[PDB]
């Protein structure tokens, strides 16, 4: 079913050494900013986990 | 009935993902936990209306759905400001 997994997130000025294109539920991945960005939080990286919902956040970084 | 189901699926998809795509576009630091509340809503919809697209058995349906899920799809993302 449809809230037994998540894909591959969307990437924005953002990048994954991930080479999984499914993820089941708590599984997680990580992701880095491109020189220059930042995550909303002020972070050049962060760690992102499926669940029941979607995802707990995105992978997009912001232009410092 | 099969090419036309394939058609329903793709032009849904394809709205969600210019929605998920404009969301991206104009998130900020300070509106990226709606971006990321808004997308997980936006592909939920998405995968309720594929599912009633798969087992459809008329084009007045397939047209129907569609129409359907891009309210959806619209109603999700005003529920936040522009």
């Amino acid at each position: 079913g449809s809230h037994m997994s998540c894909d591959i997130p969307v990437f924005m000025n953002a990048r994954t050494k991930n080479d999984f294109t499914w993820f089941k539920l708590n599984d997680t991945l990580d992701y880095e900013c491109h020189d220059g960005y930042e995550s909303n939080t002020g972070s050049t990286t962060g760690s992102i986990v499926c669940g029941y919902n979607g995802w707990s956040d995105l992978p997009i970084c912001y232009e410092r | 009935m099969d090419s036309e189901r394939d058609k329903a699926r793709k032009e849904v998809e394809e709205y969600v993902k210019k929605i998920v795509g404009e969301s991206y576009a104009k998130s900020t630091k300070k509106r990226h936990t709606i971006t990321v509340a808004l997308v997980n809503e936006l592909n939920n919809i998405k995968n309720e209306y594929l599912n009633k697209i798969v087992e459809s058995t008329s084009e007045s349906e397939l047209q129907i759905l569609m129409m359907e899920s891009r309210s959806k799809v619209d109603e999700a993302v005003s529920k936040f400001e522009k």
